[PDB]
């Protein structure tokens, strides 16, 4: 009979530590993905952008967003996913009211990577030493008929489409050299040049090196 | 209400031999034809076949004296345009939307005629309400102004409606 | 409110409000949670009602997978009979073997069901024996006549039909309608929609104008109109197997045989006229079509068109290539070539 | 507590699991909200035309898949001559929900029904299965009605 | 057969023992197409085409066609390859006909194209399956347009029909009766029994759709108001 | 098993042609088919007046690779004296009802099995009733050559072909699947007084 | 035994409620894994008191090497036990009802069935290892049964001859044989 | 039979192309050779792939033949059996008028140490660069534009196969050419 | 103080029935077996282990009544010895059964040769139940 409400950082700080590691990033507003995109991984991620904008206070703090996954395309080629899982993910994200910081730890395949630039301008956090690449996606077993292979190429041109938009907001490039430069190809791209390109501006906050902590002391 | 769709209101109910022997037909008539459902148009079968009942002395006068004819015409209107389609096995026989509406006026108009028993003209007189006679016979005009001063001519009693 | 904690989860909450819910198929493992679910509910009452939803697919599954067996769900409903409360069951969607049985062993009158779900009963399904001897055969077909028995005398006290015609539709998957299940005997009313939710939805596409605006007239009047090309498809069929019965009865009207006198002599004796029977035969009349409607105006359409042919009359002799049958045919006055 | 919120975002199932969400929305006193992320398969799409007429929320990357029903089994040769017939009644069944909650006709239902259609977010409203293009706002007051 | 199937031929002689049954019936101007028509037994009826062809050059080469289908471009083979030979070939349709093997049965010469009184013949569009990347996507629909537009032309000169009665036949799974198969034009003659008329239920159909039989004179045919 | 048995039994197969006499065993399948129609076009070659005996043991098979042994059998221009040995399915018994009349035989503690055909349907909504509609044509085919063949009714084949139904040789004299039986004359056996 | 029980006052699980009141349950086969969580348990209670331990045993068989480890913990421990059988206990788990409650605490259900034969193993590979291995078995076929014959009074002589083939016992031969104390009666 | 096709030197090349299926090809190429040196060799391609490293002895039995090879493409050729299909003597090159030809660069898994990787990577890049070079040479095209058209994983009709320059004759009198 | 519980089992070995025999006659109070559906051969000993008077069975259950089943390989001896053991496993719940039955017991051993069913009317004629709820 009385209302569930939840508690926050401003009230929770007496109610002790979470117990759980997941629970503790929770807190944090730090949504880690280490798992690709499945159905049962992309329920709890709508779930806590919709906790994060439930009953928070101020609703400006950013959002830190590290992924680290193959996307829908795993390393061997074929899809273990759909596209049209990534457009409930961005939907979701961009709804809230608070900016959105992205990071990336070793690897955003053709999914993560357009969630990469989609973030914050001025924020885009990596670690330096990761790989990022930029494919147009592919489709999983499908038989059918002439008309079915036509059906099916109306699905990944909307991919394409959809994909460079992301990109024209991002780099501030036009909507046709983005589909020559990232969607045609399956390139990689390093940390260094990324910078020079668009698709990352920083490295992470508090980073130092142990050998240039040295050279301090 | 729907309490009156029973078998009682047609048997424990006060109805004349003319009367009831109408009713009759048509429920062994649905049974036979493999199709459980009693329609409006197959009320007009039963006062056809039986020619000694006084409301056939009604359609007589009204320019219907081919009696053979006319009962095998609206067996052939309900093949074509209704349909006699069998269907599989139905216990107890449901009567249709329009059927059940002859039904009710019928008795109700017994009370406006001033009859305690169910007469054979009932049934043509809540027939004609439904309109069933027009579509059936346009070319003869069987129009509800009609059969209200053919029943209270041969019957010989004024007929009061609100 | 501060005695009373809240339920943990939504299982535990549709307990409280005694709603038991058959949302899994008939396995072992759920069968002894309905039989201690029942019998607690028991405890707490014999005059309370008791909510039963109904979504499972018996005891086997929808592609004929056996999982269990159908002694399963005899003890489901045998613990329906032990209590002595009103239980209120509603079909929901699927209900396919045992799952409609305990839909109707309910109580009559309280047995609601959707106007879409999808309610079947069958045959029970028989695992493989694994090639065993002889004797073993007859004592498990008299363990399915014994269950096959058990499952028409739960079924028989639940709708009222009789053994054997509940056994003749049982030997083929019938599956039943919503409509169809008043008039069999499963259920006793149907769940209506909201009204209010009715009439707000019909009002919002008058006020809104999506109902006229986005190409919804052009469409609806072609679906009046096929339906107006396809009344007038069939009708011409009609009229045109009418007139090859038509000319049918002409062409035998041209026989003089004594055939048709001695099947009178065997059947019954009361009808010597074209006559009604009250059975399955229930011969038309064709000629008996003088209809004389003034309404059913002809189209604008010519019949000019139409060529001269030869017409041939009927008092010829020609005969068409066949076998010599003119034995005892004669030749007729109208028909010269028998 | 007069509305409720469920997110669809699924392949979908089998047929007889989107019947029974189809007819619990349209049953209870509440208002339905549905509001869909990614595509709406053929057990979605009827909880998409299963909430109430005014509040059918989709976003500008939401697609919609309608397609009919599969299915069949192994058997005898009156066995399939059943099934075949209940396949094609409950095809006619699904297009009773689409002519009545989109206002189409019923003939021009099954002609998109016989193959796999997909929708895009801009032809979906001109359809009939959902009202209007979904935004910020239409979500912002969802959040803040459910906290009291 | 389950578990294995012997070797049925017969060679008999006085003196000395002849060949076994497929070899035999080889040198007679005789080849059967069997199984599934994959890339392997393309070639032996393609090589046995050549090897008839070098004997004689103006005898009747017959085939006899029993498969339930086979690889598009396998089936491919054989037609264009018929085609461009001397003498004429009899084609006689064996069991079953599934989209490919109606093909092989239509493409013989005119005149020639006999079929039995239990043949099933079916024609549709042919199938396919999308592989990874839009790149080889609009390759795949490029290539499935490409198989149904030479397949469209096929009927068109074999049979002389029209474009429009092809794509409303290829659109679904139509399967064809022997006695249905002629007004189309897919054979010359029906191949029946010692006076074996009987009426198959798609033509009962066909008669339904005519209007020559009703429900109450149903004639001395099969029952199929059981719908 | 062991090919030896395989080479024993290709010999005395071999010895049956000069015999004029067929062999259809194991299970009907499209290999085997074209292995039986081969065979019976060359038996009228060497003489189109003499009669074959056909030898029909089979506990099942596909329907359609049956259809090509059936209208091979009524045009060919000998008859063909069907014999039924072991047990006869629903692919079988069609073979022994297809023969011809006064010339089909049995053995008396043979079986007679008859059912409507097997299969099944998968794919989409249209694909379901599609093949439905090819089995009922497989279904109404067979029940409407059994009318002919046995001379009974079209409704009351329908009702027995709808279920497996097995049948015994002194009952199959009665029904018309089996014109004679062959059997030699039985022992003086003396009573028990 | 899926559904909980009580100890005093909330809810505490059925194997778990007759640890606090001192009995053992052994209800599956003895595996590795199990005879890891036995002789954890018989430390735990010697630790906490002082006094006799029950065990009822539900073993169909089990391995050799398990089972010892739960035999010599019986002798360590400084409290005493008593062995009872209800259901049935075969191969090794026969072994340990002759384990420890020698002086009259061996009891067993009228209906036990009771199985007694030589221990076995399997290892292949080297010749030269297949000797050592063949007399780790024979040093655990002979070391078993004189265990055996103490605890029941058997001669030893006749353990060999008689254990070596296939053996079962009822509860009646089951006294004379010295193998348990006393049956267990209706109440 | 295929023995029949042999005494008239007609030989086949069905099927997928393995290294047991390659050098018996090879085998009765060279004794075609020894008994006729002057009478042409008629071969049948119908392939749907093969290794790259069979398929090149293929391509050197040919060019090691003294006598002049007649090819001829039915079925398919799915990039070894095109690449065979030009490889012949000029102006006797015919085929079906509806075969179809695919011009694509073969495939190759790659496992194993990281000096491993990179072996294989310039190898399946020289074969693919030898690959260009060979069939650049009876087609009269630039290498340029040879280089990207087989890039594409599209097939091609018979049509334009002869303005092409790897087919030269077309059987049927190149009228039942269908798009 | 009166254990209740639900008989249903459609499986099983029978020793495992002996292992809930045994158990129920170890409690000093009463015991109510009421059987729903189907009892087995493990099921039905612990439905003739009961109290007699309070076995309670329902009008559409049956009783499975037959005889132990086992799996023997490995070498000739111990067949031999594991013969004689589903033997007198036969022969002891055949000794269980007419305690409460009140039966000769070479008349249960026919019975117990084959598979043998019962229904709810002959079950309180053979004495496994007492009355019909």
């Amino acid at each position: 009979y009385p209302e569930g409400r939840p508690l926050f950082l401003p009230e929770a700080e007496r109610f002790g530590n979470p117990p759980d590691l997941p629970s503790l990033l929770l807190q944090q507003r730090v949504i880690y993905i280490s798992m690709p995109f499945l159905p049962s991984v992309t329920e709890l991620v709508v779930a806590q952008c919709y906790y994060l904008d439930f009953d928070d206070r101020n609703r400006q703090r950013p959002i830190y967003v590290y992924l680290n996954s193959t996307g829908c395309i795993n390393d061997k080629g074929q899809a273990i996913s759909a596209d049209n899982e990534f457009y409930a993910i961005w939907a979701a994200l961009g709804f809230t009211r608070a900016p959105l910081y992205t990071g990336v730890t070793w690897k955003a395949q053709n999914q993560a990577a357009v969630l990469l630039s989609a973030g914050q301008k001025g924020h885009r956090y990596s670690f330096p030493h990761a790989k990022i690449s930029t494919a147009p996606p592919v489709m999983n077993r499908v038989f059918g008929q002439a008309v079915d292979a036509q059906l099916q190429a109306n699905e990944l041109d909307y991919a394409t489409k959809y994909y460079a938009a992301i990109l024209a907001r991002s780099t501030g490039k036009d909507l046709e050299t983005c589909q020559k430069q990232y969607l045609s190809r399956k390139r990689y791209f390093s940390v260094k040049e990324a910078y020079e390109e668009g698709l990352v501006d920083k490295l992470v906050p508090g980073f130092m090196l142990n050998r240039f902590r040295k050279m301090q002391k | 209400a729907t309490a009156t769709a029973a078998p009682s209101e047609l048997d424990d109910v006060g109805v004349s031999a003319a009367a009831e022997s109408i009713i009759q037909y048509a429920i062994n008539f649905a049974r036979a034809s493999e199709t459980y459902e009693v329609h409006s148009w197959m009320v007009l079968m039963g006062i056809l076949k039986y020619e000694t009942c006084t409301a056939a002395k009604i359609l007589k006068s009204l320019g219907l004296e081919d009696l053979y004819g006319a009962w095998n015409e609206v067996l052939w209107a309900l093949n074509v345009c209704d349909g006699l389609q069998p269907r599989s096995f139905v216990t107890d026989i449901k009567f249709a939307d329009r059927a059940f509406k002859v039904i009710t006026a019928a008795s109700d108009f017994a009370v406006w005629h001033g009859k305690d028993k169910m007469y054979s003209e009932d049934v043509l007189m809540a027939l004609a309400a439904g309109g069933v006679l027009e579509d059936l016979f346009p070319d003869l005009n069987l129009s509800f102004e009609r059969v209200r001063k053919a029943v209270e001519k041969e019957s010989g009693r004024r007929y009061q409606l609100p | 409110d501060r005695r009373k904690p809240p339920p943990p989860d939504l299982p535990s909450l549709l307990f409280d409000q005694r709603i038991v819910y058959l949302g899994m198929p008939l396995v072992p493992a759920v069968t002894e949670l309905m039989v201690a679910e029942l019998l607690y509910l028991e405890k707490q009452g014999a005059t309370l009602p008791i909510e039963m939803l109904i979504n499972s697919s018996g005891t086997t599954r929808q592609d004929g997978e056996i999982l269990s067996f159908d002694s399963e769900g005899v003890a489901l409903t045998s613990t329906m009979g032990f209590i002595k409360n009103p239980i209120s069951t509603v079909n929901m969607g699927l209900a396919v073997g045992w799952s409609c049985v305990v839909l109707s062993f309910g109580r009559k009158g309280w047995r609601k069901s959707l106007p879409h779900s999808l309610a079947m009963i069958q045959q029970p399904r028989v695992p493989p024996t694994g090639q065993r001897q002889a004797i073993e055969v007859h004592i498990k077909w008299r363990e399915v006549l014994d269950y096959k028995r058990e499952l028409l005398r739960m079924f028989s006290l639940g709708t009222g039909l009789p053994v054997d015609k509940l056994d003749a539709d049982m030997q083929r998957p019938l599956y039943m309608r919503p409509q169809d299940a008043l008039e069999y005997g499963i259920i006793d009313e149907i769940i209506e929609p909201n009204e209010d939710k009715a009439e707000k939805a019909a009002q919002y596409w008058i006020r809104s104008g999506r109902a006229e605006s986005e190409g919804r007239l052009e469409q609806w009047q072609e679906y009046l109109s096929l339906q107006e090309e396809y009344a007038l498809k069939d009708s011409f069929r009609k009229v045109m197997t009418q007139d090859l019965r038509a000319a049918y009865r002409d062409t035998s009207s041209k026989l003089l045989k004594n055939s048709s006198r001695n099947m009178e002599q065997v059947q019954e004796f009361k009808e010597r006229l074209p006559d009604d029977m009250l059975t399955e035969n229930d011969e038309v009349r064709l000629p008996f079509s003088r209809d004389g409607v003034k309404l059913a105006i002809l189209n604008a359409e010519c019949y000019a068109e139409r060529n001269i042919a030869r017409q041939v009359a009927a008092n010829k002799v020609s005969v068409p290539d066949k076998w010599r049958a003119a034995y005892a045919a004669r030749p007729a006055p109208a028909a010269p070539a028998a | 507590s007069k509305k409720v919120f469920m997110i669809i975002n699924s392949f979908g199932g089998s047929v007889g699991n989107g019947i029974t969400v189809h007819d619990a929305l349209q049953f209870i006193k509440a208002g339905s909200l549905t509001l869909a992320l990614g595509v709406a398969a053929s057990a979605a799409s009827l909880a998409l035309a299963g909430g109430t007429i005014g509040e059918r929320y989709v976003t500008e990357g939401c697609h919609t898949m309608i397609h009919q029903p599969e299915g069949g089994l192994n058997g005898q040769a009156s066995d399939i001559w059943i099934d075949s017939q209940e396949i094609m009644k409950i095809r006619l069944d699904v297009a009773e929900i689409y002519s009545l909650s989109t206002y189409r006709p019923r003939h021009k239902i099954l002609r998109d029904l016989d193959r796999d259609f997909y929708l895009t977010a801009m032809e979906t409203i001109y359809y009939g299965l959902a009202d209007e293009i979904a935004t910020n706002e239409v979500m912002h007051s969802i959040v803040e009605m459910t906290n009291q | 057969s389950p578990v294995v199937t012997p070797d049925i031929q017969i060679g008999h002689g006085e003196d000395a023992i002849e060949m076994d049954l497929y070899r035999y019936l080889l040198s007679n101007r005789i080849i059967f197409i069997g199984g599934y028509i994959n890339d392997k037994m393309a070639t032996q009826i393609v090589g046995s085409l050549m090897a008839l062809e070098a004997v004689d050059e103006n005898e009747d080469i017959r085939i006899y066609i029993n498969s339930p289908g086979g690889q598009p471009y396998s089936v491919l083979g054989v037609v264009d390859a018929m085609q461009s030979i001397k003498p004429d070939v009899q084609t006689v349709a064996l069991g079953a006909c599934y989209s490919y093997a109606s093909l092989v049965v239509a493409a013989g010469t005119k005149g020639k194209r006999y079929a039995m009184k239990n043949t099933r013949l079916m024609m549709t569009q042919p199938m396919g399956g999308s592989q990874g990347d839009i790149y080889q996507i609009k390759a795949t629909v490029e290539e499935l347009n490409a198989l149904y537009q030479i397949f469209s032309r096929y009927y068109m000169k074999f049979t002389g029909m029209n474009q429009d009665q092809i794509e409303q036949a290829t659109c679904r799974d139509h399967f064809m009766t022997p006695e249905q198969a002629k007004l189309e034009g897919l054979i010359d003659e029906i191949i029946r029994g010692k006076g074996d008329y009987t009426v198959p239920p798609a033509i009962v159909r066909q008669f339904r759709e005519v209007g020559l039989v009703d429900d109450l004179t149903p004639g001395p045919f099969l029952k199929v108001d059981c719908n | 098993p062991n090919p030896l048995v395989i080479e024993r039994f290709q010999g005395v197969v071999s010895q049956l042609f000069q015999q004029r006499i067929v062999r259809l065993g194991g299970a009907v399948d499209d290999d085997m088919a074209n292995l039986l129609v081969a065979q019976l076009l060359y038996l009228d070659s060497v003489d189109n007046k003499r009669d074959i005996t056909m030898y029909v043991n089979s506990p099942g098979g596909s329907v359609t690779a049956g259809m090509a042994v059936f209208d091979t059998m009524r045009h060919i221009r000998p008859d063909v004296s069907t014999c039924c040995i072991g047990l006869a399915a629903s692919m079988g018994a069609f073979i022994l009802a297809s023969g011809q009349a006064g010339k089909r035989y049995s053995l008396p503690n043979s079986r007679i099995m008859i059912h409507q055909p097997l299969g099944g349907a998968q794919g989409q909504a249209t694909d379901i009733e599609i093949q439905a509609n090819e089995i009922l044509h497989h279904k109404l085919t067979l029940n409407g050559y059994l009318a002919q063949f046995t001379g009974q009714s079209m409704e009351t084949i329908t009702k027995d072909t709808d279920r497996d139904f097995f049948m015994s040789p002194q009952e199959a004299i009665e029904y018309g699947l089996v014109d004679a039986i062959i059997s030699k004359p039985q022992m003086l056996q003396s009573r028990e007084v | 035994c899926r559904p909980p029980g009580q100890r005093q006052s909330e809810w505490v699980d059925l194997w778990e409620a007759y640890t606090y009141q001192k009995v053992v349950f052994i209800k599956e086969a003895i595996t590795e894994d199990v005879a890891n969580n036995m002789i954890a348990l018989t430390l735990y209670l010697d630790s906490l008191d002082q006094k006799r331990i029950y065990y009822w045993l539900n073993v169909p068989g089990g391995d050799v090497v398990p089972t010892l480890a739960l035999y010599d913990t019986m002798q360590y421990v400084r409290s005493k036990t008593a062995t009872v059988c209800y259901g049935l206990c075969l191969g090794m788990g026969g072994f340990l009802l002759t384990a420890g409650g020698e002086k009259g605490y061996r009891f067993a259900m009228p209906h036990s069935i009771l199985m007694m034969h030589h221990p076995s193993g399997a290892s292949r590979g080297q010749a030269s290892e297949m000797h050592i291995e063949s007399r780790e078995l024979v040093r655990m076929r002979d070391y078993l049964s004189l265990l055996t014959s103490n605890a029941t009074g058997q001669p030893y002589d006749r353990v060999i001859r008689e254990l070596s083939r296939n053996k079962w016992m009822d509860p009646k031969q089951a006294i004379e044989y010295g193998m348990i104390d006393k049956v267990l009666t209706t109440p | 039979p295929f023995g029949l096709l042999l005494r008239q030197r007609i030989v086949f090349l069905g099927g997928e192309v393995e290294d047991f299926g390659a050098d018996a090809i090879i085998s009765q190429l060279l004794l075609l050779d020894s008994q006729d040196p002057t009478k042409d060799i008629k071969i049948f391609i119908n392939s749907p792939g093969g290794s790259v490293t069979a398929g090149m002895g293929i391509y050197d039995a040919m060019m090691l033949c003294r006598a002049d090879v007649n090819t001829y493409c039915f079925g398919l050729a799915a990039s070894m059996g095109a690449f065979l299909l030009g490889a012949g003597k000029r102006g006797k090159r015919n085929s079906m008028p509806n075969s179809r030809i695919m011009i694509h660069q073969p495939l190759g898994g790659a496992s194993g140490q990281a000096v491993d990787i990179e072996i294989q990577a310039k190898e399946i890049m020289y074969h693919k660069a030898n690959l260009n070079r060979i069939m650049a040479d009876y087609c009269q095209q630039p290498l340029s534009k040879i280089e990207e058209d087989t890039d594409r994983d599209r097939y091609m009709s018979p049509l334009e196969a002869k303005e092409y320059g790897l087919i030269d004759h077309i059987i049927g009198g190149e009228e039942a050419v269908f798009n």
